[PDB]
RNA sequence: UCUUUCUCGAUUCCGUGGGUGGUGGUGCAUGGCCGUUGUUGGCUGGUUAAUUCCGAUGAACG
């Protein structure tokens, strides 16, 4: 039952999925500190901002 | 044209304006704070080497193409003393601090 | 500062120190509402000593 | 901690040492400092039976 430390999933080129060719494939955080680059996590039911932690469903 | 870019990237390191890495480069691009971009010509995966000038043209940002990335990386300060030599494929200079005039007239 | 200096051999970087010496809400109400039988010695009696004897040469 | 990605970016993290070790425990020398082997003076507040309670608020002589 030894506690193994968590290891981050090193995904190849995490940046290369929010754009085309131009536009934003993910929407933008509408907050004050967040926007114009703070991209929106889109899980299968829900939406996440990684800085200010807004909960959008 | 490389020697006229080395001094402006050096003063970018002095004033900490440049953003190393693709994601920080894009974050400088879409915030409309960017001034110029530098792209390495040795890019094996092709879908991002075409995206950077697409974003630069969408935000009206000038671009310079350099053949090497590890040489570009050691110019932009990704090495310590040099034992470890790692390089970057793209870097955006957000703001500057003589040859910068040469670069900006080379853009025109 | 000082008076005795480099004089030779390749200063690399330019030693920025100017930032060190001279240095010296709807979500609020939202989270406010969110607030409320054998052992090693006995088994030796199991082993026999009468099966695989080498053939004996007599005198 | 186990899923699904968003962000911080060099503040890094993986392996092998019979090599040390340090927020370690422990004794000695070691510098400072206590205590140790007389005499005469000198009230905004609430609270209680009540100058009640809490609460702000010095000197010489041998
Ligand atoms: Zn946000």
């Amino acid at each position: 039952p030894k506690k193994n430390k968590h290891k981050r999933k090193k995904v190849k080129l995490a940046v290369l999925k929010y754009y085309k060719v131009i536009s934003r494939l993910r929407r933008e955080c509408p907050s004050d500190e967040c926007g114009a680059g703070v991209f929106m996590a889109s899980h299968f039911d829900r939406h996440y901002c990684g800085k200010c932690c807004l909960t959008y469903c | 044209v490389n020697t006229a870019l080395q001094e402006v990237l050096k003063t970018a390191l002095i004033h900490d304006g440049l953003a190393r890495g693709i994601r920080e480069a894009a974050k400088a691009l879409d915030k409309r704070q960017a001034h110029l971009c530098v792209l390495a010509s040795n890019c094996d995966e092709p879908m991002y080497v075409k995206l950077v000038e697409a974003l630069c043209a969408e935000h009206q940002i000038n671009l310079i193409k350099v053949d090497d990335n590890k040489k570009l990386g050691e110019w932009v300060g990704l090495c310590k003393i040099p034992r470890k030599v790692v390089g970057c494929s793209c870097v955006v200079v957000k703001d500057y601090g003589q040859a910068k005039d040469v670069i900006e007239e080379y853009f025109k | 500062s000082s008076v005795m200096r480099r004089n030779e051999q390749l200063t690399l970087h330019d030693e920025r120190f100017e930032k060190f010496y001279e240095q010296y809400s709807n979500r609020l109400q939202e989270v406010l509402n969110d607030y409320y039988k054998w052992d090693c010695e006995s088994i030796c009696s199991t082993y026999s000593n009468l099966y695989n004897h080498p053939q004996l040469i007599k005198y």
